[PDB]
RNA sequence: ACGAGAACACGUAUGCCGAAGUAUAUAAAUC
């Protein structure tokens, strides 16, 4: 049972409005800053990998998807368990963005402003030795169609486009090799 | 001739030498006794009953059933196991009429009471004082059925039974036994006039069955037993109220015949003297009453 | 030698030859029985009188018919009476026994009778009486020795006391219907009342002791006065005596003055608690016999009798004396409860008194002497005294009672539901004689007496076992 | 001459227990085993306890009649048994007659303990009584009866039976009728409580 | 020759079980309620008093005691006899107690569970215990005799000692574990027969 | 003889549930609020005063312990003569509690929802406990009897290191989980019956 | 015979719903405030340095676990007694926090709305949740009994383990979707009880 | 003037001593 992680940053163009506060933004009442709920970023990519994939009308109607989300994203409601290997983590700001926004004094709010970086941390357990690499394509997979898609609420009028920077897959617990990966 | 019936309720102690002893019957000795005494108790006059009653032992009775004492008149063995014969068969006993198995079931039928050894203390010794040891004794009892009990049979005028009447109702609160002043023997009574009872003591024959205690009398004992079959019982005792020592005070012996007695020669009684050295005179009584068959 | 011990002599041992022929002995069981015995008995020097030779050669048909005897000898009263009672090595050793005693212990003289018996007894008391193959024989050979004694006795006692000489012509059926010899009966009354005057559980053997002791002395007593032995008692205990006596004026004399003397002293030692009753009935030689089944007529008859006399058992000068008074006032016995009798310091009568100190001495001595003076009463100013076992021989070199202890030679000493068919029924037919009541009594004697005390001493509950035992062997009895 | 009878009844406050079998068998009739309070028990009690509050009087009413004087007994106390009332109304309810009790003792120095059982008569059961007095003395009878009450009143306050000490035998007296039964004198005023 | 009477209530603070019936608690069986005997006050008092005084090896062997104690308990065995004094009759459920019960609907006793843990092998086995509940009252008398005048005032003295271990102790059993513990209340003091004033008495 | 009086409160930490009943919890019925009985505080004791000292396997196969545990606590079990020196009773919710919780409206019992995942199914079965309170009180009552002069300080020397050690564990059911620590506070060292001295005793 | 105390602050940085009163939190009713069960934390620790070591699918089915685990965690399950030599407590809020938050002007929960988008329908079910403050601390205690006086640094270097494998993982519910996360902080070991040596011990 | 009469089946001791309603189990899994 090895921990392994991946982390990144996001960066932001398209000034976003998620929708986490069902109009203001979903902000955690400790810092009165954005924040992003982990369910948004799941959801999102559960159902962008799951339309890439086939999609049966028969398991729209009973919430059933492919195999490959069942077991990376995981939903264990069908009387057969699937517990989740992809733990995502609420994301916040990157103290390089604050300092920047402190010192040119630019709003955070109009929307989620413009140029803004975004610290995402999942962390992945190693359940089985031999799927690390189906599932760690497939998630690279799901990174880039999230890169070439929409996150957010009402965005199909030019709002919600966001890129992915700065990896690190490090090795937090175990004996295990994870030099060979990638994420881009 | 009228006969008395008495049912008790309570146990009672009659006794033949000791406390230990217990008895069911007693001798028309002792109800004389009960009967003077009450009388001297009451402040009558004992002249009218000291030589004008006769009066019979006592017998026992069932729910509608008498018995009489065995006469003296070819199996030998289930008869000398009995001592009452019931009245409706007095006849037919006397005729040779009863079998073996009507006299063995009638041993099976007459049982009226039972026996009972009642066991206490006296602490009234040293005890009081200090360490003394206690004193267990013994005395005797029997406990009637619900509906037997004793019968008695007397004779004579109107007038001396009414007064028996009287000595009877003040009778039937004090006790007929030992351990009066302890709580044993008393009783209730009823004046009954049963027809078959007047009709054996009506019979006529040539012999004669005895039902009390008596003793002839000098000037005729040498012709008395001519021809008899007795029985010769020593009644002996203490006195009640006689002079100053309870135990220097104690009756000269007396031999009488018994209650089942034959005699061919008929013999009036007296009432005799067993005193001496007292006070006053302490009699016992011997005066036949008679059935004559 | 009075005549008397030679008829008696000559009728205890007449039948003794047959042991010696049963014990297969190669010197003397070759011949008949009656001289097979004589030729024992003629080694001895004590038995060599002449006549009992002569009685116990001949106690058979043939011998006297070829023997001429003389007209006045006992062999054919021995015959009459044998008849009328009548109606392997272990044998060897026992005769072996039997030399070795008849030549050292036993003495020959007069008064020696009585030893002889006890003698006889415990030697005999088994041996087999006879084996005849048509008979059924319960009885040992002790009993019918004994009850020809018996017999011959009394015929004696008829046949001298009416002055006849002729024995042979009188004696050799026409005799045996004639009414020639009696029978006696004492019942003591008030055995059960005199027995729980007690006031603990094991005094109540005292008592029965005196009481049983008391009806032996009189027995024998009543055998001294007239000139026979214990021979003719037949059965004693519970309260009765039954014996056997002869029918002369002279015997019935005597039984009436024995009875008066009695009666007068029983009524002396005690009021009327205790009481003795004597009846007799006359009796043939045919109705001891078992001819038309008279016996139980007899026993009848006797009982009869015995009931009347419990009927009348008193006079008018008797209740008239009973009846005058005398002192009292005076304590009674502690534990008699008599005060017709001077009383000592302890609170105890004589009697009763003498009675627990010879309990207790009985605990651990066992003689009883019978003498002029001495510590308990008896009849005609007799008393009963303790002794041990050598003062009783020092006491013998210069009557003893026992209790179940056969010492023989010492002297003269006497070892001490269903009734009524048994007593007089016994066997109806073919066996209907005084033997089988002899010998059921014996029987029942050891039953009772001896029996009882093994069966005891491994000893509510008990009670009931011991009912439970005794219906069990009683119904083996039978 | 004149007899007199006072009737009335006992009640059982605490557990009895006569045990004359015994101690547990407490005394009954061996028929129709029920039990009793004999007359010998009361007599004897209220001899002790009226000697104890003391005599002439307690020989002129119990009786000696051996120490060189004789007194005859002027009480008769008689024996006790159970009532319909009490009888009818325990068989409705189903109540037994008697309990048993299991009580302990313990060893000093050793500290083991071992058991004991106690029959006793149950509580709240009823007894009818009658004594009896022979007038023989006219000007007694006054002090005679101001005795008989003083000691049913020690009587009442002390216990009748075995184990007194203990918690066993306090007794009540209920329902007093005074009644002359033979002659002709006035006792319509006596009390006896 | 008098007669003390002491009257009053007792009251249960923890459970008691008297348990004599070996676990049931002891009944009356004509009215199906608990009562408190006699013979277990008895008992512990003459344990209790008998400790505070020298109780010796000796003394423990015989099963006698210090001269004040027979006195007020009674010996009568030693060849040389003590009468009691002292009477202790039972105690009974009061009436005041069981209308307050009925009509608050509170049942007369408890079933405690328990359970018992070894060693070695930590298997528990478990067990019940009926019980009396606490605010439940008893009524108790005591009689005592004067046998003689000038022994009272020290006699009650020491029936004091007596009440006031006792209220610091148990009645009945698993006393050391929790049960059984009581008070004294509402007493009073008369002399029922006799001459004797008791004015002056006290008991606490 | 002495005797001498311990006194104090324990005050309730985390959720306690003793369960005497049993998912209930054990109370009392005259007033219906929970308590803690003496047979539980008195075996907790015992156990880690044991344990504490030596515990052999021969000696954990019959309950046969130290001798100063069985002098404190009592065997008279093996054929010596041991009743308990220490008398412990039960606790009874404190009225300063009652009277505050009574006037902020919070109740005497929280009820816990709990879970459990099974292996290899992921299956939850759900349960119910019903604990006391937080911040509640009891009131403790101990009585020393005082057997021997000489062993007074050394038995309240094991005393105070099984309060010591009570005070770092837990008194209940379940307290692998967080259930059941308590703590003592306001002790009062009296003595009760005798002319002893309690001035230099203490427990921690 | 000793016992060990470890304790610290558990520092939550993402959303913690533990939601013991279910949807609400499970509070203290004395302090109206959040705690976390010591129940969810041995559970998580547990089936976490349960499922590293050896986890076979029969053990699985008959709820057989590893020696190391048992010896730490105990289950008297199988016929073998093993007690817990692990005391694990609950936490509550600490004083700085609770003062911090006071003069901030923050509050304890968060109301966090969801929605539900489902396939071929696309109607938006909204949902309602409440979460601890991100940032809040928490206090909390261990106890360790020696039983062994060799053990002690092996079973500290799993309770290391442990605290790791937790730390790389969440706390509660909703765990696989962004709320859980926390880490330890300030432990301190100190030995309350006892006479042991554990000052080179090292809880990180 | 009754084989009678005086006569508490009483007395000392209880309900005991030792014992944990305990031991395992995440109010959890999906947008």
């Amino acid at each position: 049972y090895s921990k392994i992680k991946i982390s990144g940053t996001i960066e932001v163009v398209t000034g976003l409005h998620i929708g986490g506060g069902g109009s203001p933004v979903v902000r955690d009442l400790q810092t009165k800053l954005p924040i992003i709920p982990g369910s948004s970023i799941k959801g999102k990519m559960r159902n962008l990998l799951a339309k890439h994939f086939g999609l049966k009308m028969k398991q729209e109607s009973h919430n059933q998807d492919d195999e490959r989300v069942l077991r990376l994203f995981g939903s264990s409601e069908k009387g057969n368990i699937q517990r989740a290997r992809l733990q995502i983590s609420d994301a916040f700001f990157s103290e390089k963005t604050k300092e920047h926004f402190a010192q040119n004094d630019i709003a955070y709010t109009e929307r989620v402003t413009r140029g803004s970086e975004f610290d995402f941390v999942f962390i992945y357990n190693v359940d089985e030795e031999s799927q690390v690499e189906d599932d760690f394509e497939n998630i690279e997979k799901a990174i880039h169609l999230l890169e070439n898609d929409y996150l957010g609420g009402g965005g199909t009028r030019g709002n919600g486009r966001i890129q992915f920077k700065d990896t690190n897959i490090e090795t937090v617990v175990g004996e295990y090799d994870s030099t060979n990966l990638k994420i881009k | 001739t009228k006969v008395f019936k008495l049912s008790f309720k309570t146990p009672v102690h009659f006794g033949k030498k000791r406390l230990s002893d217990g008895e069911m019957t007693i001798t028309a000795d002792t109800l004389f006794s009960a009967l003077f005494i009450e009388t001297l108790q009451l402040g009558k006059d004992t002249d009218w009953l000291l030589n004008d009653l006769i009066i019979s032992d006592t017998f026992p009775y069932e729910n509608e059933l008498y018995y009489l004492p065995k006469p003296l008149i070819d199996n030998h063995k289930a008869f000398k196991k009995l001592k009452y014969v019931p009245v409706h068969h007095y006849n037919q006993y006397l005729n040779g009429e009863l079998s073996a198995e009507d006299a063995t079931d009638l041993n099976d039928i007459f049982n009226i009471g039972y026996f009972s050894l009642q066991t206490k203390v006296s602490l009234i010794a040293q005890e009081t004082d200090s360490s003394a040891d206690s004193e267990p004794y013994s005395v005797g009892t029997f406990t009637f059925e619900p509906e037997a009990g004793l019968y008695f049979i007397a004779k004579g005028s109107e007038e001396t039974l009414d007064h028996l009447n009287n000595i009877m109702t003040a009778l039937q609160y004090s006790g007929l036994g030992g351990k009066r002043n302890a709580g044993y023997g008393q009783f209730e009574y009823e004046i009954i006039n049963n027809q078959q009872l007047s009709k054996l003591l009506n019979q006529n024959g040539k012999h004669s069955i005895l039902l009390s205690t008596a003793m002839a009398k000098k000037e005729e004992i040498e012709s008395a037993l001519k021809e008899a079959r007795y029985i010769l019982t020593k009644r002996s005792g203490f006195v009640q109220s006689t002079n100053y020592s309870e135990m220097l005070v104690k009756k000269s012996d007396f031999y009488s015949f018994s209650s089942g007695s034959v005699f061919k020669n008929i013999f009036n009684g007296d009432i005799f003297n067993v005193g001496h050295n007292g006070k006053h005179p302490v009699y016992r009584y011997a005066k036949p009453l008679w059935l004559e068959v | 030698m009075n005549k008397k011990n030679i008829l008696m002599y000559g009728s205890l041992l007449h039948d003794i030859g047959k042991i010696i022929y049963r014990s297969g002995d190669h010197t003397f069981s070759r011949g008949t029985h009656s001289k097979l015995g004589h030729q024992f008995l003629s080694q001895f020097s004590e038995f060599k009188d002449n006549e009992v030779l002569d009685n116990v050669a001949y106690h058979h048909y043939k011998e006297l018919a070829k023997a001429n005897l003389d007209n006045d000898n006992t062999a054919y009263i021995t015959y009459i009476a044998d008849n009328i009672a009548s109606g392997s090595g272990n044998y060897t050793t026992l005769m072996k026994d039997m030399s070795h005693d008849l030549e050292h212990k036993l003495s020959i003289k007069e008064g020696t009778f009585p030893s002889l018996l006890q003698w006889t007894e415990s030697l005999w008391q088994y041996v087999p009486s006879s084996t005849n193959k048509n008979q059924l024989i319960d009885i040992s050979l002790y009993d019918h020795s004994r009850i020809t004694c018996a017999i011959a006795s009394c015929i004696f006692d008829y046949l001298n006391e009416n002055n006849i000489h002729n024995y042979k012509d009188e004696l050799f059926k026409s005799f045996y219907q004639k009414e020639a010899f009696l029978l006696l009966s004492m019942d003591m009354s008030g055995i059960q009342d005199f027995i729980y005057n007690i006031s603990a559980l094991k005094s109540l053997r005292s008592r029965s002791f005196y009481l049983e002791l008391m009806l032996e002395v009189i027995v024998d007593q009543l055998l001294e006065r007239l000139e026979l032995a214990r021979a003719n008692l037949l059965y004693t205990g519970g309260g009765h005596a039954y014996l056997l006596v002869s029918n002369t004026d002279k015997v019935k004399k005597k039984i009436t003055q024995f009875n008066n003397e009695l009666k007068k002293w029983f009524m002396s030692e005690f009021t009327t608690d205790l009481s003795l009753s004597m009846a007799f009935e006359k009796c043939s030689g045919d109705d001891l016999m078992n001819t038309s089944g008279n016996y139980r007529t007899i026993w009848r008859n006797v009982s009869s009798k015995l009931s009347d006399i419990k009927a009348h058992k008193y006079s008018a000068e008797d209740i008239l004396k009973l009846n005058h008074f005398h002192s009292y006032g005076d304590r009674e016995c502690k534990e008699c409860l008599r005060s017709d009798i001077d009383i000592n310091d302890d609170g105890l009568c004589s009697i009763c008194e003498g009675i627990i100190n010879i309990s207790n001495d009985l605990r651990d001595k066992s003689f009883f002497v019978l003498s002029e003076t001495g510590k308990l009463k008896m009849p005609f100013n007799k008393f009963i005294s303790v002794i041990d076992y050598e003062e009783a021989e020092m006491l013998v070199q210069n009557r003893i009672y026992s209790k179940n202890k056969p010492y023989i030679g010492i002297g003269i000493s006497t070892n001490l539901d269903n009734l009524g068919a048994t007593f007089i029924s016994g066997i109806p037919e073919k066996y209907n004689s005084i033997s089988r009541t002899a010998t059921l009594s014996r029987q029942l004697s050891l039953f009772f007496k001896y029996e009882l005390n093994h069966l005891l001493e491994n000893y509510w509950d008990d009670i009931i076992e011991a009912s439970i035992y005794i219906n069990d062997k009683f119904k083996e009895f039978t």
